[PDB]
This record gives C-alpha cells, structure tokens and sequence, in this order.
C-alpha cells in the first residue's frame, strides 16, 4: 500500500502536524515527494517527519 | 542529527 | 496550497481530518484521488477529496 | 457521496 521506511534515529515531534518516532519503528511512508521532509503514518496518526531520518524498507 | 523546521511543507 | 470544504466532513480515525463546509484546508498531497491529506488547526489527516475545492 | 474509506491510503 504504501512504502515502509525505518527510522534510523530518534524523532522528537514539537508540533501536532509532526510525526515523532523512536529509531527502529517502520513507518508508512504516504507521500515521499518532497525533498526534506516526508509525511508518515505511525500508531494511527499522520505527521511529517525529516526525509533524512528513514531508509526504506526494501524488502 | 540535524533538523531544520522551515523547510516543511 | 489551499482548498475550500464544500460539505462538513467528520474524522472518524486519528488519521482523518475533520472540517466545516467552507473552512479552507491546507492540501499536503492531491496525489490520491479518492483521499487526499490535510493540515487544519495544526493537525494532518486524511480527508475525501470530493469533499473541498481548491484555491491554493 | 457515500465515503468509501476501502480507498484510504
């Protein structure tokens, strides 16, 4: 459905419209067009959160 | 590592 | 860029993005043609594309 | 019409 991608590091979301994660959680990755910052899904919500953060999930 | 807000969409 | 609800639209999940007709929603993705994702209020989420305009 | 959630990403 969508591509998944890992966090490689700690993401501390300090806005509602982020989507804060620990290192090692796999996020769905919605939109993946912009350059710098990416909009997941994670436990049930949406955010951005920075492109650069995550690798994708290639398998 | 390094974040910069303003370039969020 | 933006666009106008024509109808209220009640989030129902986390991921959904409630609004009033007439609010004007910020689209983050128009990519999907059935869902596209907002920001209002400072909160994305997922929303029928039917549902709004836009503007930008 | 008739919001179909089966299309939600």
């Amino acid at each position: 459905g969508s591509p998944w991608a890992r966090a490689l590091y700690d993401f501390e979301a300090l806005e509602e419209d982020e989507l804060g994660f620990r290192s090692g959680e796999v996020v769905e990755v919605l939109d993946s067009s912009n350059p710098s910052w990416w909009t997941g899904r994670l436990h049930n919500k949406l955010g951005l959160f920075p492109a650069n953060y995550v690798a994708p999930m290639m398998r | 590592p390094s974040i910069d807000r303003s370039t969020k969409p």
